RNA sequence: AAUUGAAGAGUUUGAUCAUGGCUCAGAUUGAACGCUGGCGGCAGGCCUAACACAUGCAAGUCGAACGGUAACAGGAAGAAGCUUGCUUCUUUGCUGACGAGUGGCGGACGGGUGAGUAAUGUCUGGGAAACUGCCUGAUGGAGGGGGAUAACUACUGGAAACGGUAGCUAAUACCGCAUAACGUCGCAAGACCAAAGAGGGGGACCUUCGGGCCUCUUGCCAUCGGAUGUGCCCAGAUGGGAUUAGCUAGUAGGUGGGGUAACGGCUCACCUAGGCGACGAUCCCUAGCUGGUCUGAGAGGAUGACCAGCCACACUGGAACUGAGACACGGUCCAGACUCCUACGGGAGGCAGCAGUGGGGAAUAUUGCACAAUGGGCGCAAGCCUGAUGCAGCCAUGCCGCGUGUAUGAAGAAGGCCUUCGGGUUGUAAAGUACUUUCAGCGGGGAGGAAGGGAGUAAAGUUAAUACCUUUGCUCAUUGACGUUACCCGCAGAAGAAGCACCGGCUAACUCCGUGCCAGCAGCCGCGGUAAUACGGAGGGUGCAAGCGUUAAUCGGAAUUACUGGGCGUAAAGCGCACGCAGGCGGUUUGUUAAGUCAGAUGUGAAAUCCCCGGGCUCAACCUGGGAACUGCAUCUGAUACUGGCAA
């Protein structure tokens, strides 16, 4: 079943996380349905840290996805930085 | 083995046995009813038709017998008894 | 307008049945000359009575037996 | 890394200084200046195709202080860039931060100007940066940094920096120890000096 | 056996000094390789009515190995000369009853037995 | 912003021009060997025996489904020695729990491997006759009963593994009945199929004072849907060989019965006699494939470890069960090979999981640390488990950064080497002087990866209930495995840190001495028979650098199998000559169709990745945003010159 998580692509002692909907039943770097969006641990003082198309996941909740616990912190975060 | 699904073979057991009945009942239950087919007694045959058919959904509510297939025997089954009938 | 194709007939006698030749013309990739290429289908078709050079229009369909998996749908003329 | 020998060797081999003395002496005097590189290099001056191909990338590698891999990744990096292929190598390599020392004149040769990259001295937009083969872009400030700043290895330095070349790609200032550099470096600036044209064409015989 | 463990610093320095000791070995290896040629001028035997017996040897014990093969090299006459080609340590192996095979020798081991790996040359040619 | 991309040389002759092979300069590698090696970053690291394995670990989890005390931690009562109010010791499920056990779900995922496998597989594009755990939206039920049984007790067989006999006892386990359309089967009338409770707290009624009963949460059941997942089918493409040319009996088709979740020769019975085959069947040899990587100007070629998708396999061989899902890598049974233990009667095992070992081979690593983080399994949460993963160890293997000092310094020191013995060179190099101290060495300081979760409060929503619980805020305790972290500051003093190949022509860089066609060098053509720029040694020189060289490996150069992009009079090459089927190609005029072809549009062409434009890691490598590419394909709508079809 479809689950919304945070996929490790980064860096040795640096990591970039990829939040992505998959399937539960397949590896957490494995098959996917589209990418969604991105996060570096590192925002700073850049223009960009967080980010996430909430459209998307509103509506694959809505068809019944599940949120990993720090994406559903993430998003009651990132708001429209409100 | 080694690990403790020494509970989970024990487990397949008990539960195929039991199935095992129900299925055995099922099938002899199901072959009685054909033997009337064969026969041709139209009544005897609609007789153990009414007979089936709480038996034939009652294990496909089971589940061990399945629902698709339990649906296509009183399908097919009722095809040869209103030939006959 | 849903999915068809064309192409003639080379079957004898298996009833409700017609083996189809459809050719088609395909580049080589290499070389760049187009060959004729020949995808010889079986064919379901009750009342099966075409002519061994008739031409005729053709559709997929379900496994109808194994091997035919296509349906006929017209037939162009009546070739002897 | 760096070359580790006679500096004279090199500048009698290339056939001119290459800016590795102070400019007192030693450009006409100590050098034996294109006379003879070795024991028996006095008797030759004819050469090869590959060999004036070759000598000047070494002419070239060895004024900018690089070795024949990091050469061959800014002859790859410049081969990417759209415009002058010949010009943007040049770029590259005048683009080094140790080059903007010399330059500034901080540092009064270039190994000397290494050694103030290397020693932590040297800050660019408010970084520190060790890194010898740092490039410096445009609109941004360089300066030598305010702790321990003008030592007696900078100072001496200043005096021959008042009067050598002074050019106009960097902005200069050498008062409070500091560049701004606004445009690039351009073909008119130090073209004819090396056969640029040869030079990019070498890495394909 | 019969020398020395001490234990060190760090494991890095210790290949090192294994290194180093693998270059004594190869110090040993050349005294070895040198001393047979200047005893008797031949690289074998003088006269020409030779006669050898070669063996190879693996003991189970590295003591022992080293200890009885001393031993069977003792009894020998002139006439006929016998020697060790390849000693081993412990159980037989594909290497070992190659060696055998190559070169005509008699394949003993002490409590050591054969392996399947030198079992599949043995079946091949029974040495 | 996205088309800046392609070199030749040496060598056949006395000499030349051709043809034509051979050879080299290039780039590259999961590399080895040789010699040498200071520090750091990042990436990568058994491609040999699918050969076998010691020892440890790799998935279990719910007392909020249930008997229970086997735990052991408290409490109480009581029985008792007193400390005289408390300690002590027997009971006790009272209570925080919780082994063995019962029941549910997880064990079918991930991880490892490339043996078999040339298409049944894979890839792309389409399709129809299908199912699909958990997970969500919707509409309604959740009634009433019953019988066992393990555990546990009492006996009893065993060396051990592992059991036997007889009673007792619960459940969201098991089984009946009631209840049932919008569901299944039927033309319809109709027939028939489900249930399970558990948990928190509370006024009222009352209770055999256990709770009844209310209210909230959650679970159970049926059905129509969702998205997901998987099975199925068809087309095209996807190794090599004609010294493999004939191949097929369930074979090919039909009907009917049976079978699967479902189409179906899927399987029977019966009927018919076909099917495939030069567009390469069949057989054999050989091989996991693709997105990609590498090379290449491009076209092409080679290659498919790393990374991801898919498939296949799990000591050898076969079958089924359980379950939603397996014909199941650490499940079961049986058969086989083989290995071990033993009291010898009888029992036990499958490291191509992570470590690690034997063996193999030129050759590829530590019997480490932690659930701190991410993602999983179970659970309501806590929590527990996690050899996935996060990290570390080892290796100059690759990529990349940096250092091993800087400036001055002629008497151009001595020595070394050469020397027409006039001098030249090694060599501003050294020496000396004046300076700087990165990175190491040493002593001090210190981000981020930590968001959450827990506990306490408040609001809001809820309810008969200020309850009580959740949600949503607040506040306070906290949560770092790596870790002597990244990173910063202070000190001493040039101190600790340069080697390797090559120098006849090719090919950048030259003399002397020794040896004397010997010894040896050689990638190629070649050097040496006493004056060797080609051997050995030295001096000198050049290239390249913590690596260097050799070797093996692939593409390149090679327009040297030639599509782009070749020849065939005499250099290799036109069948001895002819007729001829299959095949290729086809004069000229008109109409028509629109297949090929050409245009347009939509969908799709995984992501990583390459490219183009950016950002961030002290800077690069590396990491990362966005775009382009996504070179293709299919369907649909168009165009009609050309080719094809059709008509005259």
């Amino acid at each position: 079943m479809v689950t919304i998580r945070l996929a490790r692509h980064g860096a040795k002692k640096r990591p970039f996380y990829q939040v992505v909907v998959a399937d539960s039943r397949n590896a957490r770097n494995g098959r996917f349905i589209e990418r969604v969006g991105f996060f570096n641990p590192i925002a700073s003082e850049k223009e960009e840290g967080t980010r996430l198309d909430l459209d998307r996941i509103a509506h694959w909740v809505g068809q019944g996805a599940t949120i990993s616990d720090r994406v559903a912190a993430l998003i009651k975060e990132v708001n429209k930085a409100a | 083995n080694i690990k403790s699904a020494k509970k989970r073979a024990i487990q397949s057991e008990k539960a195929r046995k039991h199935n095992a009945s129900r299925r055995s009942m099922m099938r002899t239950f199901i072959k009685k009813v054909y033997a009337a087919i064969e026969a041709g007694d139209k009544a005897a045959a609609q007789k153990a038709f009414n007979e089936m058919q709480p038996i034939v959904d009652r294990q496909a509510a089971k589940g061990l017998i399945h629902k698709n297939k339990a649906a296509r025997h009183k399908a097919n089954l009722t095809a040869q008894i209103n030939k006959l009938a | 307008k849903i999915r068809t194709l064309q192409g003639r007939v080379v079957s004898d006698k298996m009833e409700k049945s017609i083996v189809v030749a459809i050719e088609r013309f395909v580049k080589h990739p290499i070389y760049g000359k187009f060959i004729k290429r020949t995808t010889k289908l079986h064919v379901h078709d009750e009342n099966n009575e075409c002519g061994i050079g008739d031409v005729v229009e053709i559709r997929e369909c379900r496994p109808l037996s194994k091997t035919k998996s296509w349906t006929l749908v017209r037939v162009v003329e009546k070739a002897v | 890394a760096r070359y580790l020998g006679p500096k004279l060797k090199l500048s009698r081999r290339e056939g001119t200084d290459l800016f590795l003395k102070s400019g007192v002496r030693a450009i006409d005097t100590k050098c034996k200046i294109e006379q003879a590189p070795g024991q028996h290099g006095a008797r030759k001056p004819r050469l090869s195709d590959y060999g004036v191909q070759l000598r000047e990338k070494q002419k070239v590698r060895r004024i900018y202080g690089v070795l024949e891999r990091q050469f061959r990744n800014y002859y790859k990096e410049a081969a990417r860039l759209k415009g002058n292929t010949g010009e943007n190598l040049l770029a590259l390599l005048e683009g080094r931060l140790d080059n903007v020392v010399y330059r500034m004149g901080f540092g009064a040769t270039r190994a000397e100007a290494r050694q103030l990259v290397s020693h932590k001295a040297i800050m660019v937009n408010g970084r520190v940066v060790n890194i010898a083969s740092y490039q410096v872009s445009p609109n941004d400030v360089v300066s030598i940094r305010e702790k321990a700043k003008k030592q007696s290895r900078v100072k001496a330095a200043l005096e021959l920096a008042e009067q050598r070349e002074k050019p106009t790609w960097l902005e200069v200032d050498a008062g409070k120890m500091e560049g701004t550099f606004k445009r690039k470096p351009e073909r008119s600036d130090l073209s004819a000096d090396i056969n640029e044209h040869l030079i990019v064409e070498l890495y394909s015989k | 056996a019969g020398d020395e463990v001490t234990v060190v610093r760090d494991e890095k320095k210790a290949r090192e000094v294994a290194l180093y000791r693998q270059g004594k070995f190869r110090e040993v290896k050349l005294a070895r390789q040198q001393k047979s040629k200047l005893e008797n001028m031949f690289a074998n035997m003088t006269e020409g009515e030779v006669h050898e017996v070669n063996i190879v040897l693996k003991a189970d014990v590295q003591g022992s190995v080293e200890a009885i093969s001393d031993s069977l090299l003792k009894l020998s006459t002139d006439e006929v000369k016998v020697k060790i080609i390849g000693s081993g340590v412990g159980g037989i192996t594909e290497t070992d009853a190659t060696l055998a095979a190559a070169s005509n020798a008699i394949l003993v081991g002490f409590n050591v037995r054969a392996d399947a790996s030198a079992r599949k040359v043995i079946e091949a040619e029974s040495l």
